[PDB]
RNA sequence: CUUAGUAACGGCGAGUGAAGCGGCAAAAGCUCAAAUUUGAAAUCUGGCGUCUUCGACGUCCGAGUUGUAAUUUGAAGAAGGCAACUUUGUAGCUGGUCCUUGUCUAUGUUCCUUGGAACAGGACGUCAUAGAGGGUGAGAAUCCCGUGUGGCGAGGAUCCCAGUUAUUUGUAAAGUGCUUUCGACGAGUCGAGUUGUUUGGGAAUGCAGCUCUAAGUGGGUGGUAAAUUCCAUCUAAAGCUAAAUAUUGGCGAGAGACCGAUAGCGAACAAGUACAGUGAUGGAAAGAUGAAAAGAACUUUGAAAAGAGAGUGAAAAAGUACGUGAAAUUGUUGAAAGGGAAGGGCAUUUGAUCAGACAUGGGCCAGCAUCAGUUUUA
RNA sequence: AGGAUUGCGACUUUUGUCAAGGAUGCUGGCGUAAUGGUUAAAUGCCGCCCGUCUUGAAACACGGACCAAGGAGUCUAACGUCUAUGCGAGUGUUUGGGUGUAAAACCCGUACGCGUAAUGAAAGUGAACGUAGGUGAGGGCCCGCAAGGGUGCAUCAUCGACCGAUCCUGAUGUCUUCGGAUGGAUUUGAGUAAGAGCAUAGCUGUUGGGACCCGAAAGAUGGUGAACUAUGCCUGAAUA
RNA sequence: GAAAGACUAAUCGAACCAUCUAGUAGCUGGUUCCUGCCGAAGUUUCCCUCAGGAUAGCAGAAGCUCGUAUCAGUUUUAUG
RNA sequence: GUUGCUUAAUUGAACGUGGACAUUUGAAUGAAGAGCUUUUAGUGGGCCAUUUUUGGUAAGCAGAACUGGCGAUGCGGGAU
RNA sequence: CGCUCAAGCGUGUUACCUAUACUCCACCGUCAGGGUUAAUAUGAUGCCCUGACGAGUAGGCAGGCGUGGAGGUCAGUGACGAAGCCUAGGCUGUAAAGCUGGGUAGAACGGCCUCUAGUGCAGAUCUUGGUGGUAGUAGCAAAUAUUCAAAUGAGAACUUUGAAGACUGAAGUGGGGAAAGGUUCCACGUCAACAGCAGUUGGACGUGGGUUAGUCGAUCCUAAGAGAUGGGGAAGCUCC
RNA sequence: AGCCAAAUGCCUCGUCAUCUAAUUAGUGACGCGCAUGAAUGGAUUAACGAGAUUCCCACUGUCCCUAUCUACUAUCUAGCGAAACCACAGCCAAGGGAACGGGCUUGGCAGAAUCAGCGGGGAAAGAAGACCCUGUUGAGCUUGACUCUAGUUUGACAUU
RNA sequence: UAUCGAUCCUUUAGGUCCUCGGAAUUUGAGGCUAGAGGUGCCAGAAAAGUUACCACAGGGAUAACUGGCUUGUGGCAGUC
RNA sequence: GGAUUGUUCACCCACUAAUAGGGAACGUGAGCUGGGUUUAGACCGUCGUGAGACAGGUUAGUUUUACCCUACUGAUGAAU
RNA sequence: AAACUUUCAACAACGGAUCUCUUGGUUCUCGCAUCGAUGAAGAACGCAGCGAAUUGCGAUAUGUAUUGUGAAUUGCAGAUUUUCGUGAAUCAUCAAAUCUUUGAACGCACAUUGCGCCCUCUG
């Protein structure tokens, strides 16, 4: 919309809203980030710091692949299983008939603690998992298989 | 230049961008062409499928080994495992790759029942007379379809013999930490010094 | 399409900046050198002759043994022995298919008003798988060309398919089970040092010059320089190949919430033209009478151009200095004012000119009295 | 001014009356250029020429003889706050495929982006002592005739708990040098504590782009000129 | 160039023609319709900063949680 | 009451549990609603007056302090 | 201007003049605080009540007026006259502007709800095109010089013939060529423009006619120079 | 060695002599000469000079001191017919004011339309000051400024 | 109450530490935590002249000429 | 009235009644002159390594346009 | 009092804005692959009954042959009768020919319509 726009409603007036001293010239300052260190280091000071310097190793040929590993924390858990297969298992499974939870076909690496569960046997199958995670299943009954 | 409270762009157009540009006018007339080709090949062809058989392949990397997805060719191995030569299988609309190995064999009774339920399902006509036609089916992904490996029991036993899972990886990340070290420190003291004694 | 404005680069400032996997479009694979046909250079250019002439057959010199055919290419493969055999090929003729084309296939010009002219308005119909667009004296589905639906020809391309007819390939060409011996693989190259250049590539990503110069379980790579020991992966230093992808040039077709003659290409017109410069080059302006020229016969004034009349036409307030014909700027007539400028604002007067509910049966302008609100003066 | 009545009052023996929440009554003339409207001149008083840079312009500061048409904050790639819309721990059909009355409209789903977890240079580890904790304030609701008591979301202040880094402490065990139990500390993070985001569109602001419009002295690449004039060579001519 | 920075097609202290090129400018000039409401600054710190920017101050808009609060460019008593 | 602080201590110090005292919410005056958050414009050459005041013989000169004006402001008066 | 026991100087006591300031009333707008469809026609965005305030450059926000195209809708208007243009006619709005009478003219164009932009000019020594004052003015003065009749013609200071005066004075206003131009040479017709007065004349305008070589030149030879080939450079255009 | 208040001397119009009635000039001597001087050439010098400077003779309207004449313009008429410039225009004095008004303020005043002249004003026209300062704008020339470079020269390896 | 210094680079001290991404061992390089090598234009570029042959963009924010304010100085006149 | 100097100022020789001092955009350049300062040519001295500099000296060097308005000097002239 | 000066209106000038029109532009999409020693692109000079330019063509010169359509061309002439046809036409079509002098340009030169050499027929 071209008619809603501020430049139709100074039509008639001199400057346009740049002022009659300031002028609105080019480039009065530079041209992107210039003088960082020289006069507009009170900009950098504030607002951003860390910007200038170098911390930490360098690293060749980095993929995003190796670092994969997307977390998964206990409260979400129990959504891995169907909706229909919930009211059920909630209410009795008692061993030797526990409903398998494959984090790894969901697409999950590292099963993490966080939330509290109910007191249900789970056999929860992973790559990775916490020390406080573990501690949380063991209480309820179930186990956790490695892959 | 700078100076409010914003995020630090970067902006890559300082070079003359304005000379190359494109801008995709011809999405809409293009999708066209192509149902045009695709229909006008088919009729060239006719009895035949428009797409060659491909086997089915497991992913590499951490990321995507989970999952299973359709390969390029059916190797030499497997083609000789259900009876056939490699050049007759060309002709027939079988892809074949002299590069892929097979160290799996999981993968490849799967590639091999493959290619019994395409020898089965597929009628050849002969080269001489009689040319019984039976329209054609064109998509050979749509009749054989890829289907992702079951390696699931619902419900199950809950066997446990107070091992504990973390204790077991701590323990394995160390080994290999250390087993360099661990194998020069047992060259000195136990050999070398002690088996000249 | 994502990866990613990320890993790296950079007076680590300003700024620069890939690739692997993952999802799609499209998918097609292959050929030489290095082995002895050695019980028969088996191969090929040209000349001369004859035929069904993008060629085929026969014959005579030449090329070539310092290597032309067949045979084999690392996915292999060859030479022997044992063993079962499943396959075959080359012309033209007609038809379809794909192009270039030509022709055929509905329905009112009925009545009345306006007009120079119906293609306008009103009344009554017709056709519709045709109410896209254009033409005709003003907004036409039905006046004309077309449009829609489907027929019917002609002339090319031909192997893409289908169906036929000759042939006549064969004792030769191909594929596969077992077992024994071998298994040829590209050098001033690879690789190293050094200089200059380039990349995101950091003790050096690629390229080039110069000096040094290999190997046979060998050589290359595994994104930090070395020495030592393993593992995973490919086989360089010779070569061919459709498709998905590009396209402000050329030839042929469609469209637009684009411009409407100081716009849009420099150019809607005899425009790269007229014209300028020694020369490389530079480079304009300029569209519209009327439906039809019916483009003004004839008289009279004038040396003539033209003028007055007349005449054409719906109109000459359309006369080829032509549709409409604004402003600056000028002439004539009318009204007003004017003693070193004019031109404005508030308020009257005079002069000009102009809107607005006294019409049915035949509002405007003031004055006095008693009150309310605000004041003033004895 | 206002446009039925409603109110406060006063005077009334009473009904009623009244100067009491804003003017009614009676009369005359004319009914049209008379009153008003615009326009031109005259008379009284007042009035310097606009636009612009500037502490300051009528300026002896700059641009302006006059008229017509043209003529100047636009579009895009990443973005910030605020606002509307749809779905909401999810959200996004439109790279691509299917269809079609054909660049439209309609339908389809693997992936992938952002969000759901942080902190470290990295190796890595990875969020409940307790009603997801107390104290002070708190809208609203609940009990009560009230006084007052109960329950207290959002948010603000404040002291604690939990996860990561940092610095100490170093239990059972054990390839005798690995392992890290438990307990702590004037340290420290863009954290957790019954999730809020994703997509489209709009005004305003930002950075790159010709970047609101016109304006240099320069620099670089590739070309054309000795008919003027500078100098040498070859060949001619001219000077009472 | 018998020397004046002379002449080199009216062009010379570095010719002319096209292109890169809409070269860059902290500097000059311009910047197109009405009414309505609010209404500034020329000051602090840093800058090859002094005809210029950043940063705070002053201004507008959008509002959110509440509803007489613990406030005031002021006075008085007490006390520095 | 609370403790690993502090005490010769059964003391102290911080943060508390329950309790007593609301006309007289413990000077005056006013209150135009109070408190708070985000975002962005222009500006960053100033100048004059009354007192205080430094340099200078002095200046419609230069340079500070406290309020008020002009700049951004017409209107009545100072003839202008 | 003029003023002298003031119309001067110092002081006192009264009246009177007068700002967009102060008080009171009418109307406009902005902001705040209320009341109301309880069927009760017409806009709940409605319809009322009460109180305060109004200067303003740079700047910000709000509500409206107009221009060119796009989707919808008034079965809108129109050759019985659409658009444009002119008008000391009229009506509405504070205004941007809109509606309408009279004239001119001869094919298309409006309102209301939305979308969209190459959307509004007085200035830029702005760009292109046109026209003024200045002004019937500056001026049309160097190369010694013209005069009298006759003819043609509508028309003669300027053309053609006669007569008289003059000048260049043979290093010339004479007779021929080179470079350069290209029909300007020559005849017949004829004056719209050009020949800075005029025009019957013209190097103008219209239509034709005209350049004859064995011996004059070019062609042929070489000059200062230029320039293939055989060769050698250079990625190459090409260089020696 | 020479030469001089010299085209080289600041203090200066140097001091002495001569030319004139009278000379910041001219010529001749003097010289601790701001800062003369020997092929960055010193001193002298016949002829020559559209070179610079002083005086004398003749000559004259340069001057005392202006006057007169001739042609061609201007002037008037017939015909033809432009440019610069221009916000709007054109009478003065004083005041205040961006400190020197043609317009504001208070007085003087003020009469259609016009023609020759003229240079007092219009801070009159000409050209985005060339002098001066500013710009983080340039170019020409110079050099022990900073960083380079063709050419040349020395050494090593190859040609060998 | 004064006596001094960022980024990047080099360097030293410290730890039974982390990394060289096909897996190991030793050298080597790179990181994490605190000092030193200096920017005096001291919130920190690495930097010599001349133009009378000159150029452009601006400035009366700023000199050389008048005019105005001022009168030390110059000039003229009083007082005891 | 004259000598010398580009001079303002200065210093002399005479005459004379006397040879007083000043203003008017330091009056007066579309009124003249161009000796001076003040561009480019060139020479000398001191200074500079050099290009060049010198409030040192010396010589050669471009002075445009009125026809308009007012002003002044003369000259006609409608209407009582 | 006129003339003269200034403002307005009607008619007439000057000039070409405004309004309506449009065989041209500009962008986007879709299809196809074809220059030349068999002499190209470009250049000069010519050709019509009456043409200067533009449009066509090359001494066979606004074209010839071949095929299709079936009566024109038109500013003014003039035919031809070809008009129940093996045929009008500035028509469409296009497969056979012509193609001046040049130009990559080719006998050697080229500010020249310059100067040679070989085979062959006729004077």
């Amino acid at each position: 919309p071209t008619r809603l726009t501020k430049t139709r409603k100074h039509r008639g007036h001199v400057s346009a809203g740049k002022g009659r001293v300031g002028k609105h010239r080019k480039h009065p300052g530079g041209r992107g980030m210039a003088g960082g260190l020289h006069h507009h280091r009170t900009n950098l000071d504030k607002y951003h710091p860390g910007y200038f310097g170098k911390v930490g190793m360098r690293y060749f040929h980095k993929q995003q692949a190796h670092f994969w590993k997307p977390v998964l924390n206990l409260d979400k858990l129990w959504t891995l299983v169907p909706e229909e297969k919930r009211e059920e298992y909630l209410k009795s499974a008692s061993k030797s008939a526990a409903p398998v939870i494959d984090t790894l076909a969901a697409g999950y690496g590292k099963v993490l603690g966080k939330g509290r569960i109910p007191d249900v046997p789970v056999i929860v199958k992973a790559r990775f998992v916490s020390k406080l995670a573990e501690e949380k299943i063991k209480a309820a009954g179930g186990v956790v298989e490695l892959i | 230049a700078i100076s409010k409270n914003l995020p630090i762009l970067k902006n890559h157009f300082r070079k003359h961008w304005q000379e190359r540009v494109k801008v995709h006018f011809d999405q809409a007339g293009k999708k066209v062409s192509r149902r045009h080709a695709r229909a006008s090949k088919a009729a060239k062809i006719a009895p035949r499928p428009l797409d060659l058989l491909r086997p089915v392949v497991r992913a590499p990397t951490v990321k995507y080994n989970r999952k299973v997805r359709a390969g390029r060719g059916f190797t030499l191995a497997e083609i000789k495992a259900a009876g056939l030569t490699p050049a007759y299988a060309r002709t027939i609309g079988i892809a074949v790759d002299h590069r892929r190995q097979n160290r799996n064999q999981e993968i490849l009774d799967l590639n091999i029942q493959r290619l019994k339920e395409y020898q089965s399902k597929i009628i050849v006509f002969p080269r001489k007379g009689k040319a019984p036609e039976a329209e054609q089916t064109l998509s050979a992904a749509a009749s054989f379809p890829i289907v992702q490996p079951v390696t699931d029991s619902e419900t199950r036993a809950v066997e446990d013999n107070g091992e504990s899972a973390y204790r077991t990886l701590r323990l394995a990340r160390s080994d290999k930490r250390y087993k360099g070290i661990r194998e020069k420190r047992a060259k000195d003291k136990a050999e070398a010094e002690a088996e000249k004694k």
